[PDB]
RNA sequence: UAUGCAAAUAUAAAAUUAUAGUAAUUAUAAAUUAUAUUAUAUUAUAUUUAUUCAUAUAAUUAAUAGGAUAAUAUUUGUAGUUUUUGAUACCAUGAUAAGGAUUAUAAAUUGAAAGUGUUAAUAUCAUAAUCAAAAUUUAUUAUUUAUAUUAAAUAUGUAUGUGUAGAUAAAAUAAGAAAUUAAAAAGGUAUUGUUGCCCACCAAUUUUUAUAAUAAAAAUAACGUGCAGUAAUUAAUAUAUUUAUAAAAAUAUAUUUUUUUUUUUU
């Protein structure tokens, strides 16, 4: 159970169908889907003569960002300047602490898995660790 | 008969003939419309004196 | 039903119910309205005329060959909303030199009342001597008869007003109706710039005189700028002219006064430095002038302000008041039947209670 | 603030104004973002007067330009919530709780419709109404018959 | 009233969930080499025939028909094609002399029957293919 | 299961209860209340199709102020801190939905009023609100099946396994379907009306007769065990026997204040 301020004052009122491409929060779960021959026009710019987004790039004088944008996409001075790489995700933050030349130009939301595999083991209450066990989620 | 809409007559076309009328009605007394204080429990809320 | 109220153009219902007209009913024009032909309002603007001249005009009409034959010393002098930036003491030494031999009284009246515009525009002082020299000998002296254009004597009066000159009264006098009578022909800017130099030059009676002329020949209270009044209504001091202010401040409209009190107050607040010259300190004035406003101005209701310290009646109140003074309403009456006369005149009365207090 | 002494019953309506001012926005933006847009990602030159380097050089500073333009309505109209400006409801467009021309939710409009508050007219509830295009070919055909009447109408000069 | 702050996430869960973000990054990197090698080497190995040897185009014996003309004439770019199944379609296109009946007329296997190496001869060999390979069913 | 031991409702009566002293009347009646079509008869029902269903985020809601072609306002540039307190992260009266079983052919519609988050009086720490790129564990949802498969806002990598258990969904309206079917009776001791009266026991206070280690009777809104009676879940009433936590229960015999179903010499 997803817990927000807009849980309470919104409704899902069911499994309720919505026009295609239109859902009203988008949650790309499917950012890190893997596809080698399609690795260049999987949830990337469609035109490899596109510049990068203006999230790549400082605009103002700034004081400094905790984390940067999903959406900034990974340069090879991301990783060649050994400074701190940062990305808001569940539960907190993802931070690049293993610099690699194989993520240069895709995006971070892409090589952050959305939808973490792992599950905790603490918060779950005696009612949900039966329901994850009868699911096979948890021994 | 009940009636069906309401219209803003500027009160000439429906005036009491002179004949039934007291003399001159506008020298002779003076006439001030004004709103009672009591409960009107429906009626004229404004009336003249 | 609700908070949100109904509005009763848009709701079908209210249109259609039996206080509005229905729609089966036929759709007609009932009782037509003529408003703006019964009593139709004069045109008053928020925003001042943005064309308008802001200035004072001298009227300047010359013969035409006078006019090209002085056209080479002519560019330097002001035209027609055009301001040369020539110094002003070329232009007075070129009428000073030129001057005699033009033949023409009205045509020499006329360039040096350009050339008192140019030196009034320029804040130059120094041009009285040239009034001295041509127009003191014959205009106004010891019963001069001669009559001075019009547009002469308004220049002089805008270069006095100008440099705050101390001999504006001399010509003013005369220009009341028993001399020139030239008065009434006096714009309200000029009026303005005059009232504005009074009250900076700080005369008493001048500001006097000057309001109680312009009421009697009808100018323009209202167009005439609120800041000259406000300077020439600060210099006021002395109890007679101060009572006349008093009275006379009726005279402008309830926009005017309002306006006025606004001004006051900015300005001798936070556009202190709008003013070239600060304005002196005069705060019978200006409460005379707040006060005048709210008295103009329609009054609002503030219940709580206006009833917050009142009291019920004794009698009105005894219920709900512990400890409350009833032998006050005895001794009132006692007092009232002695004045009566049916009780004893000035009979000995003892304390009917005892003073919990 | 911090609802001391609110005026309105609901606090979500001052949102409406948000989204309101947010269209504005989007009206003082929608042309220079698009031009920029439009001339930063044109591979083919422009005319005889600007081509290769004077080009590219141009794209790549109208781009910087774009970027530097802070706070510039990059969002889409469809990516924007739709509230209602009676009781703050949100409703999102192309669903059946939003309405296009009144411009409310399902439940004010059927609230307004079932008292008086709207002058509105009854059809078959499983019918296409009563307009000749809806009975014709429906939603997309009365659609394509707006965007004729509108522009498609026109011999453009 | 009076609202008090409530723990989400466990004590320990974002470091761990950091770290396991990490692995996968790692794990993500190595099958995208794998696939990446494998999608390569499927593309330049030779397939089989993609053209059904039991419909009336491609039914005459090897020595008569339309085989002649692949042996005769095209038989060179086959090779070099490696026979996927669009190229030797547009092969077909291209060298004319059969116009409209390698579509008309002609049919050829599905797309996960044409994928299969060069020699088969097994039905089930389209699910002995490599799971972790990221490739989107090339082999 | 009558041989003995055993007067006994077929009524000469004076408001209830009680030993003929305990409390203040006690009983009873009528109307109404959801259980029972009958077999030609106000309609032939009976066929087709379908079922791995999931998503919500980064806090400030409490004023009016007019400009070109207009007979004149610097009102260009309009400047008075601070005594109140709810739709907010509970609660803070009302109001729309879904749910087909008997008024039919005919110049005709196969969707209901009994109520569904947001809406109009109860207050008393409440800053929870989208303007993108986001976090399945939650009842209420028709997905594309094997010749050709990723180009423009970024848009799904998963589950091939004899059309395959249980359980379950939909349609008799421009579609194609045809002989066994709706149509009886039958009840309140309840009136706060079954979420009801009422029953003893348990438990608690206390009164009267009594002085005998007595017994008996009576009053009482909340407990405990039950569900005995109230057409009331194997009917009830009377007497006798018997068992025992308690209402009671089972038998023997006799009754129905038990609601009822057609055979005039086959
Ligand atoms: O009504 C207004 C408003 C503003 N000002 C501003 O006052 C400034 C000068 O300040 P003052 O207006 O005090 O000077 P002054 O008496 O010499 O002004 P004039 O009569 O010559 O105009 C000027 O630069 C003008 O912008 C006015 O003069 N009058
Ligand atoms: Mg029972």
């Amino acid at each position: 159970i997803a817990k927000s301020a807009f849980g309470f004052y919104l409704a899902r009122r069911g499994q309720r169908k919505y026009p295609f491409l239109r859902r009203p929060h988008i949650k790309n779960t499917h950012s890190m889907n893997p596809s080698a021959p399609y690795f260049w026009s999987f949830m990337t710019a469609k035109s490899q003569m596109a510049f990068l987004p203006e999230e790549n790039y400082i605009t103002g004088d700034w004081t400094g960002k905790f984390f940067v944008s999903k959406r900034q996409v990974y340069t090879l001075q991301h990783a060649t300047s050994g400074a701190k790489v940062r990305v808001k995700s569940f539960p907190s933050i993802f931070e690049f602490n293993s610099p690699s030349r194989w993520n240069i130009g895709k995006e971070m939301n892409t090589l952050t898995k959305p939808r973490m595999d792992l599950i905790d083991e603490q918060m779950l209450t005696k009612k949900q660790r039966l329901d994850y066990v009868r699911a096979g989620l948890l021994p | 008969q009940g009636a069906v809409a309401t219209a803003e007559i500027p009160a000439f076309f429906n005036e009491r003939p002179a004949w039934e009328r007291p003399p001159l009605e506008e020298t002779l007394y003076v006439t001030t419309n004004k709103e009672r204080y009591d409960d009107v429990r429906g009626g004229d809320i404004y009336y003249d004196d | 039903v609700g908070y949100t109220p109904v509005n009763p153009d848009t709701s079908p219902m209210v249109a259609y119910s039996q206080y509005h007209w229905h729609y089966n009913l036929p759709q007609g024009m009932e009782r037509p309205h003529s408003v703006n032909r019964t009593f139709a309002a004069p045109f008053q603007s928020n925003h001042s005329l943005v064309n308008k001249y802001r200035g004072v005009w001298i009227e300047f009409d010359m013969h035409p060959a006078f006019s090209v034959a002085l056209e080479p010393q002519l560019r330097k002098l002001p035209r027609g909303r055009t301001l040369p930036k020539t110094p002003a003491e070329e232009v007075i030494a070129d009428y000073t030199a030129l001057a005699p031999l033009v033949d023409d009284e009205k045509t020499r009246d006329l360039w040096l009342a350009k050339v008192f515009q140019h030196c009034a525009f320029q804040r130059c002082g120094g041009a009285m001597e040239l009034w001295e020299r041509y127009c003191h000998q014959r205009f106004t002296a010891e019963g001069a008869t001669a009559k001075p254009p019009l547009s002469l004597v308004k220049s002089v009066l805008f270069y006095c007003n100008k440099t705050d000159n101390s001999g504006w009264r001399a010509l003013f006098d005369r220009c009341l109706k028993d001399g020139w009578n030239y008065t009434p022909l006096f714009d309200t800017a000029q009026w303005s710039f005059m009232l504005k130099s009074i009250g900076r030059m700080g005369d008493e009676d001048g500001v006097r005189a000057v309001l109680e002329e312009m009421l009697d020949v009808q100018a323009d209270l209202d167009r005439v700028e609120a800041r000259s009044v406000v300077i020439a209504l600060n210099a006021v001091t002395n109890a007679d002219v101060y009572e006349f202010v008093k009275k006379y401040l009726f005279n402008f409209g309830e926009r005017k006064v309002k306006f006025l009190r606004t001004t006051y107050s900015d300005l001798r607040g936070h556009g202190a430095g709008k003013l070239r010259i600060p304005l002196k300190e005069n705060d019978n004035m200006y409460y005379h002038v707040c006060w005048h406003s709210s008295i103009r101005s329609p009054r609002q209701f503030s219940p709580r302000q206006l009833y917050f310290d009142y009291t019920p009646s004794t009698l009105g109140s005894s219920s709900h008041n512990p400890n409350a003074k009833i032998d006050d309403i005895v001794k009132d009456k006692i007092e009232k039947w002695k004045a009566e006369g049916l009780l004893p005149e000035d009979y000995v009365h003892e304390d009917r209670v005892y003073d919990r207090s | 603030m911090r609802h001391i002494g609110q005026d309105v019953p609901k606090r979500h309506t001052h949102f409406v104004l948000e989204s309101r001012l947010m269209y504005e926005k989007s009206f003082r933006d929608c042309w220079l973002h698009s031009v920029c847009r439009a001339i930063s990602q044109l591979d083919e030159p422009l005319s005889k007067t600007v081509v290769g380097t004077h080009q590219k050089m141009l794209q790549r500073k109208v781009t910087c330009f774009q970027y530097n333009q802070y706070g510039l309505f990059k969002t889409p109209y469809y990516r924007l919530a739709n509230v209602d400006r009676y009781h703050a409801v949100q409703g999102v467009a192309g669903t059946r709780e939003w309405v296009p021309y009144v411009n409310v939710s399902y439940w004010t409009m059927n609230k307004m419709v079932r008292g008086g508050n709207l002058l509105v007219h009854r059809v078959h509830y499983t019918g296409w109404g009563t307009d000749s295009h809806l009975k014709k070919g429906g939603w997309e055909h009365r659609w394509n018959k707006v965007l004729q009447r509108n522009v498609l109408q026109y011999s453009r000069i | 009233a009076k609202p008090k702050k409530r723990p989400k996430v466990g004590q320990g869960f974002h470091e761990k969930a950091q770290k396991w973000r990490e692995e996968y990054l790692l794990d993500r990197h190595r099958a995208l080499a794998d696939s990446l090698r494998a999608y390569v080497e499927f593309s330049t190995s030779k397939r089989v025939e993609p053209w059904d040897a039991r419909f009336k185009p491609f039914d005459r014996i090897e020595k008569d028909g339309v085989y002649v003309l692949m042996r005769y004439m095209m038989e060179e770019k086959l090779q070099l094609c490696n026979y996927h199944h669009r190229p030797v379609k547009r092969l077909f296109c291209n060298i004319g002399l059969m116009g409209p009946q390698i579509t008309t007329k002609a049919r050829w296997k599905p797309y996960r029957f044409a994928t299969n190496p060069a020699g088969t001869s097994k039905a089930e060999r389209m699910y002995q293919r490599d799971k972790t390979v990221y490739t989107h069913g090339h082999n």
